């Protein structure tokens, strides 16, 4: 078979926009 | 100063879920270089 | 109180900053790893 | 409200120390992709 | 005779940092619950 | 000659960049926390 991780990339890249909106969400907490 | 301190446990508390996320994306980037390793060896 | 919660916010401005440099750091790191399944089936 | 500045500082504290603790888990991250790399080509 | 591909001690270690941050956030989640 | 090669160092050197941005910032975090 070919070499493929992309379950694992694919979940890091969504974890990481997760991470995204949280911290816009914290940042808007302190601004308000 | 009271809004301030209860704006700031809400924010901390927001910026913890942050962190969480990032570090379960960490888990998997792991998990991505294990499997390349298994790939390479086996 | 005033100014030690002004450096309370100062600092979870700041912390927040550093986990946006690491979530960065993790989009970097996605694509290294990536390039390297890619030249493996290249 | 001076125990609730403290219990905050106490908090940020423990956070920079987590988010310290993910940072140099993304340095030996890449040690291990710079170490696969170097293994792929020499 | 090529030798096997091992970066199993940095990734350990990066696992055992990602266990350290776990503790710590819930330490401080539980500070601010208190 | 360079593409016979594997080179994800452009990738690899950018994390590291930020990683050091990461670590700067919280040491001033923590610089203002004890202040
Ligand atoms: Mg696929
Ligand atoms: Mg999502
Ligand atoms: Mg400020
Ligand atoms: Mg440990």
């Amino acid at each position: 078979e070919r070499l493929d991780v992309g379950t694992n990339l694919g979940n890091a890249i969504a974890k990481l926009e997760d991470a995204k909106e949280l911290l816009e969400s914290s940042d808007q907490i302190l601004r308000s | 100063n009271s809004q301030a301190i209860d704006n700031l446990r809400a924010s901390l508390e927001t910026t913890n879920q942050a962190i969480e996320a990032i570090r379960q994306a960490g888990q998997e980037m792991i998990l991505a270089v294990q499997g390349v390793q298994d790939y390479i060896n086996n």
